[PDB]
């Protein structure tokens, strides 16, 4: 798999490929990878289909209890705690999960944390988890500004995916582009690999590598 | 030491219409290189118009088959006899699989049906309990061989419109329950000639508003 | 002393009938159920003129479909509360679905009598639980500390309640608007309480289908309150 | 986790027009030794049920314990014990086979293969296998060890399929089981001539045979067969 | 007097007061009639409301596809036993593949309420039950009382003035027995039976709660516009 | 373990050990709360009768549960230390969660959470006290009062009063408190708080107790000399 | 997780700390405080197994941060790393032990000295003039043990710890992006922004 | 991976003429890696001496426990405890992890105040009691000890001259070990007095 | 198992 | 069952007072004299031995003053029994404190953790509480000399001079007549007795019926010392203020 | 450890 999120002047852009393998065995390509915890939550899957799936769908019944309960919006730092404390008690059972809680609040502002099944917890501006990871990094910190618009962030983000889904054999069939603003999280469509690499070959006169 | 697992054989192939859904299987049961039985059904009606198939280690099959019906059971007496939406069956088998995370079902689980807008459903499930909606899945032994030639037929991959120059795709389009039974009759064949553990009979079971009918057809013995 | 589960020689749960008593002493709680909604209205009655009345919290959220007005002993509301809101994710998790307004009342009900010598004693506090459901839609429930749960087409519960209910026997019919209801709770209300009736001192709430389980600002329920005045001088 | 000690093998069965037909030797192995020649492998639960039961003799023996204590826990407050809510197949199979699973489940299997054979109280045949796996199947034709590899092929050329069931007389059927009996008792190491035999008609009842013998055994033609290859003499 | 304290003390005269006291909660609670003939067995329940304003507490429970009883006293209670009639009956189902014979489902149930009577801290179920069922032995109706002592019967009442209605079945008795392979007829006499317990009140469509189990029917309750072919 | 239900039912609906717990509550030293514009002043009586008493060592009658909320409380001095000591506890192990200071609100939801709990729990009696917990929530400039008792009930005061005489000085606090405009400054809070007092408590010497919760962590004990200085002034301004 | 390094001099204790977070072929985050503040004049610097160095370092703070509203008092150095080693000689013989290894840095404002503590995961617990955990040790040991002097001032330090950086940016194999220094003294605990 | 030689060190104790001897190295390391030049491996609670080798957490965790263990017996006896008591206590203790233990080599050492008698005891790791006369060793240099207080060591020296038999016995099976030396203490004990005394060895 |  | 046997210990009174914390309030008002007082320099412990036989072994006895470590000690007044079980319990969480953080417990820590446990047998477990009252004389590094008493209800407070058990009111009058904050040991030691000769209800205060302790920094240089008064010292002491 |  492959994920990525960044932070920007226009606020979180994720961007995840849609490939689930059982070893060297596609399973499916229409997998959806990102799970809409709440209109200001995001979270993002790698590793364990089932443990990321499961957990991350627990997650938003936590997140929904702590609103009822405290009649406010759980905190991006709060919803990504509650996560990487659960995964801590269960460290050395074998639960496999690379996983990004993105999100907007009053008090954060736009907030990405990497949360991993070994208990690792990290807040950051960039992350890129999954088997094709470093593909997706090559392309997207060569290209990363700040000042990036909403268009060119989207871009960059679904241009870092299809690098991987074509470099990484255990990614690809189409990404899914999230972009998270002060208003909420909007949906940017799911683009399939198999139309996007050809496009994208021919109007930006990449991927030479390739017999076009 | 004592393996508490073992490999039952057999497969199942799951396809979702426009108003109805079938869940097929062959009803061959394997242990090594011996049968077992040549008819020993692993489709079954759980009622709310929901069918399921667990293939892979009967044992397990059998046990989560059994739990998920009593799960139905007991959905009518705690919410006044409401009917289980496929959706919510989907996500309780989640938590029937997931539940055995560090002693799995040795499994792979498919249920078909009509979801609430009446439309035809197939949900299939790894067997820890991570689902997924989909047209169209094959699953147990010879998955490998059928899941490709579905991808082609039923979902019309790799097919591009006649003299487009591979710009326009095949439309994608719901197919009538003949066309579908001829695509589970032909993947079964298919799969009974190439792999070893598919064969001896095909069952499907077809899902519309009227309910849960069957068919059975013979497969090579060999 | 005696038994706290013993039976009385009429056969009643001494406990649970004591309860009751307990429930009469507090604050006027009424629901009533529309086809357009179920309203929730509580009495607030603040002990002193120093008490930031909003701070008094008898209607409370339970899900975004079920809403929950209470009366009595309200400490002892709480750990219900915290139950049916856990009851109704927990179900949400397990079947991707709202949970039925009956099989949330029945959750809370199984708690009512699981006291004795579990809790020390029965809960001192009885719940209207106001919600709708695809399949029964707008229903309005009395939960009480026996255990036992009735559907209403309208109810009140508290130390006015006697008086409350025999106005809500003529009032009500089938045909309700969600407005004409809002009124209805407030004039009843302002019937059966003490001191006069405002939006300080008194508070509305109602469940739709399209807007969830909403609390009214005290700037929303004032105007009804005017509304409710003109409209009864008007004949 | 066991592993078997003192062990039972094949144990065979089919369908017939009327009922079923069971059958196991009498020998309990402990390893390469022959060292019980007297075991019943057949234990009848009332009239109407025979359970078969391979693999280890000490986990059998505690099976038959607990088949014993069903039929008493049966008979308590039930006046229609020998009737209507007498013991089923059907519920004798299920019970075990709820058994089997939750051990191995418990990582502690019975280390057994069964085969329930019996008639219900509706006339119709009843045939099931389970093993210490908790797997459990049902055919014309059952068997367990080598008696799954050289058994099944001969009984399956007699009920082959469903519609062959009506056609089978209990004749036919019997000596088709007799006939399994000698070919396990040539090529099976672990077999003894000695057998019972067991059939549950809808008709004529439950019919026990013991100390029942392989006969018309060919080993005539042993003596032209003289080295490995080459020699003459 | 000095000995109703606790279920654990007998009475000078060797009684339990406490299990009376349950007793008597039956009687304050709202008629139910059960009566069977030898194809089907039926409940046919008076429901009780709070007011005008209220809906009518629901009397009867399914415990199975072949098996359900009604329910007169304290409901919680009703609701504690159905559920471990359910368990029961689905135990069988699961573990012998076997319906549960309706004279065991009696005898659990007996067990369980005998436990609450002989316990310091318990105390008696406060319910009175009817338990209908189609078993491998044909129809049958059982009387729970939380005493423990359950009965097998032709028909009976449980409830306020219930001795009318019991008195209409014991001069029925012949009648309603041999009505064999007639769901309609056998619930009409059922219906004319708990007619004899009414005072003033008379059986409206959302009053009348009935089920039914028998040969080749499921038990199925009837409420609402689907009992108002009985009045 | 032992299991008796203490906290029962009477035939008049009352529960007689949670009344009898506002009867310790009742005989436990005067303490009043007042919060003003940007501040919050948690007053308290100290009883004259202990003389020789070590001021220095004495457990004070306002606590700190965090560096931003503190609590007083009136009724029986050893259950006070169990509240205080479990509310210290859930304000750290909600910061290691949340990342994030309690409110008070949820520091007071949470003493009353378990003050009732004992009402309903066999084998123990209710706490024999009444709270008042105030302070600021985090990142936030508006002052919070709230009063906690033996039932489990909670609600937020403009100015409150619990203990001995508590009625004479809540009489006091309800003609002398305007809702439309609290005390603006510091100085107007605590001086209004003492008055509260001087109504009931005897002399104005080391009888008086009074703390000053600010923004952002900013909480100071005021010594006997600031306090006397309240006194002086007040009891000049009054012969007139 | 890697390079901690400690130095206590006359009037005060430095810690320096690595900011690279790497895992597999991918360096995560080059900009990781792996430090956390006891009490306001302890400072406690952390490095070992992923997710057990923060749950631990995060569970010893509140345990501190408790004592110091229980008792309106601030536990010394020496108290805290005495409780610190406790946990951790708890933990080893536990089912799943912390894995994680600490420098305790502190001021204690009654002794009015600067005090550095060295604990293993073990348990093991020294008190030293300069401590580092992992492969540092193996090469500012031997230039601490010539170039450190005991009346050194803080600007003496921090250019000691200087020439430790370079040498460990020189020989050390994998790249920790510098490091995150921190004074604690009777002032109290300050980040030193540009190193 | 073996725990008694990961962080290395020794101890030694001797009896003379009416006192006892006892005395460790200095050194802590992390195998190769020398981490402390301090690390004391030798504690008293009262008159009773107890030197302990090992794994540091461990002389530590055991010198943290013997402390609050003779404190509560003084409290409860109103007495110090005696070297033969104590001897008992920590064979107790030691045994009570019997299928967990410390992995520790610890030395009783001190003189019974009531008799005036030297005594010295060793234990295993698991809590048996090795008594002796003359002397007992331990840690990653008790080999090498063995062989320097076996040849050296002569019945009833006098404290000036016990002093130089127990530092030179020390001192040369140190410099035969990697994991020991690194600057070493002494421990001289009559009946009411003890001399404390730091050797210098070479620290390499 | 799947991954993802 | 059992229900009809329960005492209900820990209840209140419709007065909002708890039973059995009076009743044993009640019971330590008839136990022997305990006095504590604070100095500049150090604390006295004095305590007077309930009527003494002539056959009692004074020498090796313990009834009234114990010691909890080296820089705490507390008078004794009610059940000896009951004393000794929570003085067991003060002299472990003494030792757990020490073992935790290498540091002696401050005084007042331990007297909340003792005074905590007298609560809890107040408020749940349905028991008696512990008949006893103690005088806390001990020394740390915060805030130097401290006296603090406990009582069955939980509750702790902090003392210049403090009587427990019998005739505290006049005791209590006496020490607030005689005491000033400039105090010396030695005078604390004259005006211990003075208060004791006085409210004793014995004929003559002699040594025999008499246990006495000093906490001073009499020792060398910046360290504490605990002396437990032998029988031939209280003797010499009693003398030397001009009593016998 | 040690043996005899
Ligand atoms: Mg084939
Ligand atoms: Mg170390
Ligand atoms: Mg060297």
């Amino acid at each position: 798999t492959t994920t990525l999120a960044f932070r920007f002047q226009g606020g979180i852009i994720v961007a995840v490929d849609s490939r689930a393998t059982a070893g060297n065995w596609v399973a499916s390509q229409t997998v959806k990878k990102v799970i809409e915890i709440n209109p200001f939550l995001l979270g993002t899957m790698a590793g364990g289909a089932a443990d990321c799936q499961f957990w991350e769908t627990w997650l938003g019944s936590q997140c929904r209890l702590h609103e009822l309960r405290e009649k406010e919006r759980i905190s991006v730092a709060a919803a990504s705690k509650i996560l990487s404390n659960l995964v801590y008690q269960y460290k050395g059972a074998g639960l496999s999960m690379g996983t990004m809680i993105c999100g907007y609040t009053r008090k954060e502002g736009p907030t990405i944390y990497y949360v991993d099944s070994d208990g690792t917890r990290l807040k950051g501006d960039i992350f890129c988890v999954g088997s094709g990871q470093t593909f997706a990094y090559g392309v997207l910190d060569s290209n990363y500004k700040w000042d990036l618009s909403v268009e060119d962030a989207l871009y960059l983000g679904k241009r870092s995916i299809l690098a991987a889904a074509h470099r990484d054999a255990y990614s690809g069939g189409s990404v899914n582009l999230y972009h998270v603003t002060e208003d909420g999280w909007i949906y940017h469509g799911n683009h399939d690999v198999g139309e996007l690499f050809w496009k994208v070959k021919e109007e930006e006169g990449s991927f030479n590598n390739v017999i076009g | 030491q004592f393996n508490p697992y073992g490999d039952n054989g057999g497969t199942i192939l799951g396809i979702a219409g426009e108003d109805f859904a079938v869940l097929a299987g062959d009803t061959r049961n394997i242990t090594d290189y011996s049968i077992n039985s040549r008819y020993e059904p692993k489709v079954f009606d759980c009622g709310d118009n929901i069918v399921m198939s667990a293939n892979g280690f009967a044992a397990d099959g059998d046990a989560l088959v059994k739990r998920f019906k009593n799960s139905v059971k007991w959905y009518h007496f705690d919410h006044n006899d409401k009917k289980l939406s496929i959706n919510s069956a989907a996500r309780n088998i989640q938590h029937l699989l997931y539940g055995k995370r560090f002693f799995p079902y040795y499994v792979h689980t498919i249920i078909a049906g009509l979801d609430e807008d009446g439309k035809g459903a197939v949900y299939s499930f790894d067997p820890v309990g991570s689902y997924e909606r989909e047209q169209c899945r094959a699953g147990g032994a010879a998955a490998s061989l059928i899941m490709p030639f579905l991808d082609n037929q039923v979902n019309f991959k790799n097919q591009y419109e006649p003299g487009t120059n591979g710009k326009v795709k095949k439309p994608l389009k719901y197919l009538s329950v003949e066309e579908v039974i001829k695509l589970v009759r032909d993947s079964f064949t298919s799969a009974t000639e190439r792999h070893i553990q598919v064969g001896d009979g095909l069952e499907i079971l077809i899902v519309t508003k009227d309910g849960v009918r069957k068919e059975f057809y013979e497969l090579k013995r060999d | 002393d005696r038994g706290v589960s013993t039976f009385s020689p009429e056969g009643r749960l001494f406990q649970v009938e004591y309860s009751l008593e307990a429930i009469k002493l507090g604050s006027t709680a009424i629901g009533i159920a529309t086809k357009e909604g179920v309203v929730l209205g509580v009495e607030k009655r603040a002990t002193s003129p120093l008490l930031e009345s909003d701070s008094i919290e008898k209607i409370v959220e339970i899900d975004r479909h079920i809403g929950c007005a209470m009366s009595g002993l309200t400490a002892d509301a709480r750990s219900m509360i915290e139950h049916a809101r856990t009851a109704a994710v927990t179900h949400n998790l397990y079947y991707d679905e709202d949970i039925n307004v009956e099989s949330l009342t029945q959750s809370v009900c199984d708690l009512a009598l699981r006291f004795g010598e579990l809790m020390s004693r029965p809960f001192g506090v009885a719940l209207l639980i106001a919600g709708h459901d695809a399949d029964d839609g707008y229903q309005l429930f009395h939960a009480e500390p026996s255990g036992t749960f009735y559907r209403y087409n309208a109810k009140a519960i508290g130390s006015g309640s006697e008086g409350a209910q025999a106005e809500l026997l003529n009032e009500w019919h089938s045909s309700l608007t969600l407005k004409e209801a809002e009124l209805l709770v407030l004039k009843i209300l302002k019937q059966v309480m003490e001191e006069k009736l405002d939006e300080n001192n008194a508070q509305l709430s109602c469940i739709t289908k399209q807007d969830g389980f909403k609390i009214y600002d005290n700037e929303k329920t004032a105007e009804l309150i005017k509304e409710l005045k003109e409209k009864e001088a008007a004949e | 986790t066991q592993q078997p000690i003192v062990t039972g093998t094949s144990v065979i069965s089919m369908k017939y027009d009327n009922g079923v037909i069971i059958a196991a030797d009498n020998l309990g192995s402990y390893g390469s030794l022959l060292r019980f020649n007297g075991v019943e492998r057949l234990i009848p639960v009332g009239d109407n049920t025979v359970v078969g039961i391979s693999g280890d003799i000490s986990d059998m023996q505690h099976i038959e314990r607990l088949l014993k204590d069903l039929v008493t826990e049966n008979a308590y407050d039930n006046p229609l014990a020998d009737a209507e809510e007498a013991l089923e197949p059907s519920y004798i199979f299920e019970y075990l086979a709820t058994v089997m699973y939750q051990r191995r489940s418990k990582m502690n299997p019975l280390w057994n293969a069964i085969i329930v054979a019996g008639v219900q109280s509706n006339g119709d045949q009843f045939l099931r296998y389970v093993n210490l796996l908790g797997v459990t199947y049902s055919s014309p034709t059952l068997a367990t060890g080598f008696g799954a590899h050289m058994a099944n092929p001969l009984l399956r050329k007699v009920v082959d399929r469903e519609s062959d069931i009506p056609k089978t007389t209990v004749q036919v059927a019997e000596e088709a089981i007799v006939n399994a009996m000698r070919v396990l008792y040539y090529r099976d190491a672990r077999s003894s001539r000695n057998f019972s035999l067991a059939i549950i008609d809808k008709n004529t009842g439950l019919t026990f045979k013991k100390n029942l013998q392989v006969e018309n055994m060919k080993w005539d033609f042993a003596k032209d067969i003289k080295g490995y290859g080459t020699q003459k003499i | 007097n000095n000995y109703d304290g606790d279920t654990v003390t007998f009475s000078p005269t060797g009684r339990l007061f406490q299990v009376e006291y349950a007793l008597e909660a039956i009687k304050q609670g709202s008629v139910t009639v059960g009566l069977r003939s030898n194809t089907h067995a039926v409940l046919v329940a008076l429901k009780r409301n709070a007011d005008e304003l209220s809906s009518y507490q629901k009397k009867i429970i399914k415990c199975d596809e072949h098996m359900g009883l009604s329910l007169a006293g304290l409901a919680p209670d009703a609701r504690v036993l159905s559920n471990y009639l359910r368990q029961q009956c689905n135990y069988s189902s699961l573990v012998f593949n076997r319906k549960l014979a309706v004279e065991r489902a009696g005898h659990l149930l007996c067990d369980k309420a005998q436990k609450n009577t002989q316990s310091y801290g318990g105390r008696p179920y406060g319910v009175g039950l009817l338990i209908i069922g189609y078993d491998k032995s044909g129809a049958h109706l059982l009387e729970f009382q939380p005493s423990g002592n359950v009965t097998e019967l032709y028909g009976t009442a449980i409830g306020a003035r219930s001795q009318g209605a019991k008195t209409y079945l014991e001069r029925t008795l012949d009648t309603f027995i041999k009505i064999d392979g007639n769901p309609d007829e056998l619930i009409k006499a059922g219906v004319e039976a708990i007619s004899q317990s009414l005072r003033d009140e008379s059986l409206t469509v959302d009053n009348l709660s009935i089920a039914i189990v028998g040969k080749d029917t499921p038990f199925t309750i009837y409420d609402g516009e689907a009992v108002a072919k009985y009045i | 373990g032992y299991d008796r239900a203490l906290s029962i039912f009477s035939p008049d609906g009352h529960i007689f050990q949670v009344e009898y717990a506002l009867e310790a509550v009742k005989r436990g030293t005067c303490a009043v709360g007042v919060k003003g514009k940007n501040c919050v002043v948690l007053g308290c009586e100290r009883r004259s009768t202990l003389k020789l008493q070590d001021t220095r060592i004495t457990p004070s009658k306002v606590s700190k549960i965090d560096s931003h909320v503190v609590l007083s409380f009136s009724g029986l001095n050893a259950d006070s230390r169990i509240l205080i000591e479990k509310a210290r506890v859930e304000a750290q192990s909600h910061r290691l969660t949340l990342e994030d200071p309690v409110t008070v609100e949820y520091l007071t939801r949470y003493v009353a959470g378990v003050q009732q709990r004992y009402t309903q729990s066999g084998g123990v009696r209710p706490f024999g006290v009444s709270t008042l917990i105030a302070g600021f929530d985090p990142r936030d400039d508006e002052p919070k009062l709230y009063q906690t008792e033996p039932s489990g009930i909670y609600s937020s005061w403009s100015a409150q009063t619990i203990g001995r005489n508590s009625k004479t000085v809540r009489e006091f606090l309800e003609k002398n408190y305007d809702r439309k405009e609290p005390p603006a400054t510091v100085e107007e809070c605590v001086k209004l708080t003492v008055r509260s007092l001087l109504e009931v408590v005897q002399t104005g010497a080391k009888n008086i107790e009074i703390t000053v919760v600010k923004p952002d962590s900013d909480i100071v004990a005021l010594s006997s000399e600031e306090i006397n200085q309240y006194v002086t002034q007040i009891e000049q301004e009054k012969q007139e | 997780m890697d390079i901690i390094l400690g130095i206590r001099v006359q009037d005060s204790v430095i810690l320096a700390s690595s900011k690279a977070v790497t895992r597999g072929i991918s360096v995560l985050k080059d900009s990781d405080d792996k430090t956390r503040q006891l009490s306001p004049h302890t400072l406690m610097s952390f490095a070992g197994e992923a997710g057990d160095t923060v749950q631990f370092a995060e569970y010893i703070q509140a345990n501190i941060q408790l004592y110091s509203i229980r008792e309106d008092y601030e536990l010394s150095p020496q108290a805290v790393s005495s409780f610190v080693r406790q946990e951790l000689a708890k933990s080893i013989r536990s089912r799943r032990p912390y894995q994680v290894n600490v420098l305790i840095g502190g001021y204690d404002k009654k002794k009015n000295k600067p005090e550095l503590y060295q604990i293993d995961y073990l348990g093991t617990k020294v008190e030293l003039p300069y401590g580092a955990h992992g492969y540092s040790g193996f090469y500012t040991f031997s230039l601490l043990d010539h170039h450190y002097r005991p009346d050194m001032t803080t600007e003496e330090g921090l250019d000691l710890l200087k020439l430790c950086v370079q040498e460990l940016e020189k020989r050390m194999p994998m790249d920790f992006k510098g490091v995150i220094v921190k004074i604690v003294d009777k002032d109290g605990i300050r980040q030193v922004d540009d190193f | 991976s073996d725990p008694s030689s990961i962080n290395g060190g020794i101890v030694v104790a001797m009896t003379g003429k009416d006192c006892v001897a006892i005395a460790c190295d200095l050194r802590l390391g992390s195998q190769s890696l020398g981490v402390s030049n301090k690390f004391e491996k030798i504690f008293h609670y009262g008159h009773v001496f107890l030197g302990i080798t090992g794994l540091a957490t461990d002389v530590t965790t055991l010198n943290e426990m013997f402390r609050y263990k003779t404190n509560l017996y003084k409290l409860k006896e109103e007495r110090a405890i005696e070297p033969e008591t104590f001897t008992q206590l920590v064979s107790s203790s030691l045994y009570e992890r019997r299928f967990g233990p410390y992995f520790v080599g610890p030395v009783v050492a001190g003189i019974n105040s009531k008799s005036g008698k030297p005594f010295i005891a060793g234990f295993d790791l698991i809590g048996c009691i090795d008594e002796a006369k003359d002397f007992i060793v331990s840690g990653t240099a008790s080999d090498q000890l063995f062989g320097m207080c076996e040849s050296l060591y002569e019945p009833n020296l006098e404290p000036e001259d016990l002093f130089e038999t127990i530092s030179q016995a020390l001192l040369n099976a140190a410099d035969r070990d990697a994991l020991s030396g690194w600057g070493a203490v002494v421990y001289i004990i009559k009946k009411d007095e003890v001399v404390k005394r730091y050797l210098k060895m070479r620290q390499d | 198992f799947l991954w993802x | 069952g059992s229900r009809r046997y329960d005492s209900r210990t820990t209840i209140f009174s419709p007065e909002g007072r708890l039973y059995q914390v009076e009743y044993a309030l009640e019971s330590i008002s008839h136990a022997g004299t305990a006095i504590g007082i604070m100095a500049s320099d150090g604390i006295v412990l004095a305590a007077e031995r309930k009527v003494t036989s002539t056959l009692l072994e004074q020498d090796t006895s313990t009834e009234k003053l114990y010691k909890l470590n080296d820089k705490i000690a507390v008078a004794v007044a009610g059940l000896t029994a009951d004393a000794e079980i929570l003085i067991n319990t003060a002299r472990i969480h003494a030792q757990n404190y020490l073992k935790t953080y290498n540091e002696d417990i401050p005084v007042e820590i331990l007297v909340r953790r003792l005074s905590d446990i007298k609560q809890g047998y107040t408020q749940h477990g349905g028991l008696r509480p512990f008949g006893v009252s103690f005088i806390y004389a001990g020394y740390d590094d915060r805030y130097g000399y401290q006296l603090y008493t406990s009582n069955p209800s939980g509750n702790y407070t902090g003392w210049k001079a403090i009587s427990v058990g019998a005739n505290t009111s006049a005791a209590q009058t006496l020490l607030q007549m005689d005491y000033k904050d400039d105090m010396k040991v030695d005078d604390a030691i004259e005006l211990a007795l003075k208060t004791l000769s006085k409210t004793t209800d014995s004929s003559a205060l002699t040594y025999d019926r008499l246990e006495f302790a000093t906490i001073r920094k009499g020792a060398n240089d910046g360290e504490v010392y605990q002396k437990i008064f032998k029988p031939q010292e209280i003797k010499d002491i009693l003398v030397k203020t001009g009593i016998t």
